[PDB]
RNA sequence: UUUCUUAGUAGCGGCGAGCGAAAAGAAAACAGUUCAGCACUAAGUCACUUUGUCUAUAUGGCAAAUGUGAGAUGCAGUGUAUGGAGCGUCAAUAUUCUAGUAUGAGAAAUUAACGAUUUAAGUCCUUCUUAAAUGAGGCCAUUUACCCAUAGAGGGUGCCAGGCCCGUAUAACGUUAAUGAUUACUAGAUGAUGUUUCCAAAGAGUCGUGUUGCUUGAUAGUGCAGCACUAAGUGGGUGGUAAACUCCAUCUAAAACUAAAUAUAACCAUGAGACCGAUAGUAAACAAGUACCGUGAGGGAAAGUUGAAAAGAACUCUGAAUAGAGAGUUAAACAGUACGUGAAACUGCUUAGAGGUUAAGCCCGAUGAACCUGAAUAUCCGUUAUGGAAAAUUCAUCAUUAAAAUUGUAAUAUUUAAAUAAUAUUAUGAGAAUAGUGUGCAUUUUUUCCAUAUAAGGACAUUGUAAUCUAUUAGCAUAUACCAAA
RNA sequence: UUAUUAUAUGCACUUGUAUGAUUAACAAUGCGAAAGAUUCAGGAUACCUUCGGGACCCGUCUUGAAACACGGACCAAGGAGUCUAACAUAUGUGCAAGUUAUUGGGAUAUAAACCUAAUAGCGUAAUUAACUUGACUAAUAAUGGGAUUAGUUUUUUAGCUAUUUAUAGCUAAUUAACACAAUCCCGGGGCGUUCUAUAUAGUUAUGUAUAAUUAUGCCUCUAACUG
RNA sequence: AGCUGGUUCCUUCCGAAGUUUCCCUCAGGAUAGCUGGUGCAUUUUAAUAAAUAAUCUUAUCUGGUAAAGCGAA
RNA sequence: AAGAUCAAGGUUAUGAUAUAAAUGUCCCAGUGGGCCACUUUUGGUAAGCAGAACUGGCGCUGUGGGAUGAACCAAACGUAA
RNA sequence: ACCUAUACAUUACCGCUAAAGUAGAUGAUUUAUAUUACUUGUGAUAUAAAUUUUGAAACUUUAGUGAGUAGGAAGGUACAAUGGUAUGCGUAGAAGUGUUUGGCGUAAGCCUGCAUGGAGCUGCCAUUGGUACAGAUCUUGGUGGAUAGUAGCAAAUAAUCGAAUGAGAGCCUUGGAGGACUGAAGUGGAGAAGGGUUUCGUGUGAACAGUGGUUGAUCACGAGUUAGUCGGUCCUAAGUUCA
RNA sequence: GUCUAAUUAAAACAAAGCAUUGUGAUGGCCCUAGCGGGUGUUGACACAAUGUGAUUUCUGCCCAGUGCUCUGAAUGUCAAA
RNA sequence: UUAGUGACGCGCAUGAAUGGAUUAACGAGAUUCCUACUGUCCCUAUCUACUAUCUAGCGAAACCACAGCCAAGGGAACGGG
RNA sequence: ACUUGAUCUCGGUGUUCAGUACACACAGGGACAGCAAAAGCUCGGCCUAUCGAUCCUUUUGGUUUAAAGAGUUUUUAACAA
RNA sequence: UGCUUGGACUACAUAUGGUUGAGGGUUGUA
RNA sequence: AACUCUAAGCGGUGGAUCACUCGGCUCAUGGGUCGAUGAAGAACGCAGCAAACUGUGCGUCAUCGUGUGAACUGCAGGACACAUGAACAUCGACAUUUUGAACGCAUAUCGCAGUCCAUGCUG
């Protein structure tokens, strides 16, 4: 009932007091979790401590699809292409989230290509030897040549800045895009009604014919 | 940050009545708590200050989920800051291998707005939706809209 | 799952008061799956009871009785719609490969956790003080740093102790777990993908529907439940505004298993605090959930501190004695068991003073008492003139010699290319001074002391007179102008 | 013609008058007399005394309290306008058409500091219920024009000061430009609403013809846009 | 708890109101008025007026009280 | 009729003044229980009564004065001669 | 004529407001002189003497004014903590505290002396608050006047002679003695319900017995409650515990 | 005869008497959310529920209103299914 | 004889188990007249025991702004100041 | 006598005093008229009272928007008065 | 046996195994 | 005079104030460890001297084993068994009462049975 006042929809009447997470354990947690992600590098192998292979392509949201979202999905389509072997697959790395549809097949080119320039850098040891298909090389070997192991999976993305503010050679000036704009929208709003005046001029010759 | 000793509070000792005048002095809610009544007692305050306050506008719309509608928004008063500053004075060279071709989509803006003067420079410019003034002002720039995924 | 967000919003709401989430987007952490229902088609399965063997300190495993019992009123098993199985084709396809157990490997190889040991170094002199040095000062040399230093974190110890001790830094040792390699034995499996073909088995008084109540943001139901009605497999549900029609997209319910991120006022093991400091802090620093009250449920305190060491006052005396007085002890009893320190309220005594005017208490002014505080120097018209005595030596009047700086200027570099400017470096000239020599280094000078002097030995303080100044009060003495009347 | 007054009265010296709060000539006395310490002056310290005058009990509600209004015997110590979420205004600070890292990750001398991926928040367009559309003018116009406004540059002139007379600065009059900010006004223009130009007309494309949905031509039914 | 009681150091400077309106309002608020603070823009109302604000006067309007009237409605 | 462009005008066209004024923000406290007097007045016989108009006090104000006293008179108070 | 308010006038002084300057120091300014230039008289320069190192987020300098509740703002003071610092203080006496020590400030309050003391502490600049008390029929602890004694310690008459003992003896310790009491429907002699060592001996002091008190139901130290037949047990009742 | 222990011991209360009401038990009246149970190891000369208040005497008129009741015309009005 | 009792009863606002009337016996019940009786009184006085009081011993509290001589006056319109 | 301006649309103003809400009134702009010979007048009653917020119920308006995976049609949410 | 003392056992719900059983549930041999 | 008032010094009374504190409080971190194999809690008896706290159960202030290596301590019995071990920790072997989920049934009763094994007495 204050006149500069700041109608007040602040909803602590209800004991809010008891619960407060005062929020204290923050880098406790992030000393924790450095700490456990250290236990985990050395215990799950040379074992390079992430990172399925990441999958993106394409989010959902029509303005969100910069917006990386990072490729759980589980591709039963794209291993077919990459031959590729569901079960294989797992024992690399594979993320089995088997329900996935993704169909709009620039994301088919895009992931299958990820994939395969990944795949030839999984040096394959086989716990013998004697070991098929590795099919790399006792030269090409882990601990001798290579001694890889990384990090983070970048977004790729692939810069932003974008500018495709290139020289293109831009001809289309004769083309007026403001009454076809409004057009194509008008034309899909009607669509409905548009059918049923066919409709009822079928209708209505039928009568006539009658 | 904070001092009680820059409180005033702290000099209000002793001051009998701190600030709370002896006569109608400050009892907890006096005026009852909160918007409390808005119909009745603050009616002058309500409309004053929020007027508006109270009744409808009615047209409920059951899930609006803002992602169908989100649509942000640039202003042809701007529209050449999408164009980095060192390439910005490159367009102005005089020299075509043109016209300007900016990509507004992946610059996060949905739709051109309408806001009107560019330089006569002509633009393309690859937006999704159309403000038709702000293209009509792009055709008189010799530029188009070129529209976009 | 949680956090960031959406969001104090969509939305709900005597649309009043007030209430309100999820999706996409971002991140933490990530991990997947299996029945049952198909033709295994020689129940392939399982519990138990005994005995062989094995060997934990087994409700164990191996083997035999093919001994009972369970089980076709159904269990194995492929296999679970996120599909799947069988044909053929492809494809990998091997004296093997994989797993589970046993193996300590690497002549005890390493890591962590614990117990727990480790230490590198002063208890040197002096002085205070004292109970105590842990206080103050000294400690060659290392460009004056006591010794030590990967440790100058803490507590204990008689104080402000890195160096007195324990620890701390840093590791040694033992144990236990990890890192179980080879190897042995046991068990099991031989891919996965794609094509074509044949099959394609799917949770029910439930789904759903009408009502009701409860509940949510969920609104022409948000979940949940009761009741009536009650399904189905080109089904079913979902697609937050009810319906019918026509579609699409999207999953696959009415079944089951599953780490992590995520919680933690209790419990155990631990670490911190611009936390509190004994009316505080938990109820409880303590024979504290005690003592105590209440029939009971329950209610539930107050209350820390001698000293370094008890050295807790022997002894003598008075008193029945407790106590007192002497004495001892103690650095101090001005620490003698309300005991550290020691307040106020209050009281006794002593000391001063008064007492019928308001009961008493009070402020100011004047004033006495006790009590206290403040207290300066050289000059009329100036303190300089003059004389003596001492001392100085870069300077003393200045010259020279050495030392380094300052003022002004320039260059070479950097700063800002370049300029001005500034800064580093370098150099020149002008000078001034710190040390040395020199007329003299008291020929003299200068520096430093002392005496005497003009009204006068004064101006801190208080006093006299007179001249003035500001505000003012109160008289004196001198002389006009005009008007009326006369 | 006479009287009166001021100027023509400079330089030296001066305990002369003032110099805008001009107290001192002059003098006496106490006395700083080494430490020690006399003597003088001055004092509502505590408190006592003596005299006058004044002093009614604080806190509080209340129009008014010394009240025959209420609490308070007396004293000590605890003891009451806070913290937090979210907010408005003032101001400071950082950066600024952007800002906020601390959800998290990299890292550590460690619950800190240092670094910081990616979003998201808010701002950068609003208004209609929503569909929707879009602030026009101009690269610019701090919204335009206009009226009051500063500060600056600036025409031209005057006075003053300094000056080498070249010259500059101040003050006043004055012409023009920016003139923001500040203040005021009439508008324009995004959105809604009304009257209504969007009566109708033009333009493009569908559509049609032609070559291969497209291009080209034509119509401008229809669809779209605009005054 | 809109009620009663109390609220903890000082000094300096400025300094109220018990009124308006609405309210189951009338022992209370909000609101306007009075109050302070924070400042801001300009000073011919400013830094070494030919621009006003608001009080007299003047000029120019208004009024139905005092008085008067009832041999005026 | 406005906006308004241009040219003409001795002295700015009552009087004192300006403690400078105007303007904005806080949406700030405090107030919403008044009390008294001159004058004017209504209800009431009247009241230290209930209620207006204008203005000042008191509220928030001692001091001097009315012997005394919230309010009347004189006067607004830094500290002293 | 006289008397007389914080009014009025003047003056010193406080504060607040106002109004103005102050910020070439390798420089400036004043004073005296020697030289030089011009001139009568002034400046320049050289020399000697003197002043000036400004919290310029203040001073110098100036004027006008001050009631004041509610309230607002401004600036300090005190208290506990913290980062930094004074190469801070300190058991040779810290902090604390009593204090006619001396002084400072309008005050908030400060320092110091003296006495007591015994182990740790403070100033300044920033930084945070559980931050300052007289009150709240405040809380908690302590203490007065009432009042070293005023209420009272008075119902059931209530003793008393007097031997013993001790520090003290009307009672309470007690005999003897003596006045009486309850007046066997008891102030007796037993038990349950209840009590919980209270019973009893010995020791016997302070506290307790609203008095004393050598004595006690006190205080200290010991001992004592023996059952086939009495109760519990057992049994059922009203009634209950519950598969 | 009873009571307001601790300010009311009565004229109040109770009370015999008097009258009124329901009920044959799958009931009446009653408890429990419910299960189940009280009255009731009772059976109308019983049990339950009321009102007035010995004896004597008297018990009038009023069902319009508000309760109560019914083999009542019960297509009044009238819910969900 | 503002009492009581018997009457009268247009009875403000009596009354019939909402019980009305009458009533023996009963009542630590309400009320009225007379008598007996008395310190109930006129009209006071004395006495017993225990206190109060004083003393040895023992020893609180209520309450308390500051506390305490009146009269009038003003003032919150009744003062210990 | 003739009629329906007691009309439509949008803004202002007065009262109340926040000169706000509300109601009613006053003067206009844009419609469209009504009347009279016209000039003119006329947004109810010569002037001064004659009546009501949100949500909600409903109607009338454009036939417009939404019912968030597409339509269509019922239903339904709404915006203007 | 008698009399007396010590230890170990004796709740309920329920699964499985054990064996005894059981019903005009129901089947069959006779 | 005494008393009273006022002040001061000293002594009481009283425990404020200060400084300390094996405690409290709050945040963070690691771990998951009761029970019919008889819990947590309760009762009961226990130390040379104990009455509690604390510890423990009838083997009672504690026993094995293990570690360390000479105390405990108020006074002492002890101290010896310091080289086989004090005493404390570890505590992995045992004991672990009467109870309590509490289990034969009860519980103003430590009350009363049944069963097996076993002992003495009498025979």
């Amino acid at each position: 009932g204050k006149g500069n006042n700041m109608i007040p929809n602040q909803h602590y009447h209800k004991w809010w007091q008891r619960h407060v997470k005062t929020w204290f354990n923050q880098p406790a947690r992030k000393v924790r979790r450095h700490a456990n992600r250290v236990k985990k590098a050395k215990a799950v192998f040379p074992r390079p401590a992430s990172g399925a292979l990441r999958p993106v392509v394409r989010c959902p949201t029509i303005r969100y699809h910069t917006k990386l979202r990072a490729g759980r999905g589980f591709t039963l389509e794209e291993l077919k292409g990459a031959g590729i072997g569901a079960n294989f697959a797992k024992t690399i790395g594979i993320a089995v989230d088997r329900r996935r549809k993704n169909k709009s097949l620039e994301s088919r080119q895009r992931n299958i290509q990820r994939l395969k320039e990944y795949r030839s850098k999984l040096i394959l040891f086989p716990i013998n030897e004697k070991k098929i298909r590795a099919g790399e090389s006792s030269l090409e070997e882990c601990k001798l040549a290579t001694q890889l192991k990384g990090p983070v999976l970048p977004i790729k993305n692939e810069q932003p800045a974008v500018v495709e503010f290139r020289e293109v050679t831009k001809d289309e000036k004769k083309f007026k895009a403001f009454a076809t704009l409004r057009k194509a929208r008008t034309d899909a709003r009607l669509v409905g009604i548009r059918a049923k005046r066919a409709k009822e001029a079928a209708e209505s010759e039928d009568a006539a014919k009658g | 940050m904070s001092n009680i000793k820059r409180k005033k509070t702290r000099k209000l000792r002793g001051h009998v009545s701190h600030g709370h005048g002896r006569i109608g002095k400050h009892r907890k809610h006096p005026g009852g708590r909160g918007n409390a009544g808005g119909m009745h007692h603050h009616r002058i305050n309500f409309d004053k200050y929020h007027p508006g306050y109270f009744g409808k506008v009615g047209m409920r719309n059951f899930h609006l989920r803002r992602q169908h509608k989100f649509r942000p928004e640039i202003n042809l008063d701007k529209l050449w800051s999408l164009v980095g500053a060192e390439k910005f004075a490159e367009l102005e060279k005089e020299k075509s291998t043109k016209a300007p071709v900016i990509d507004l989509v992946k610059f996060g803006y949905y739709k051109l707005l309408g806001r009107g003067h560019l330089p006569a420079r002509p633009v393309i410019v690859k937006a999704k939706y159309f403000s038709k003034k702000a293209e009509d002002k792009i055709k008189k720039a010799g530029g188009v809209c070129l529209l976009s995924a």
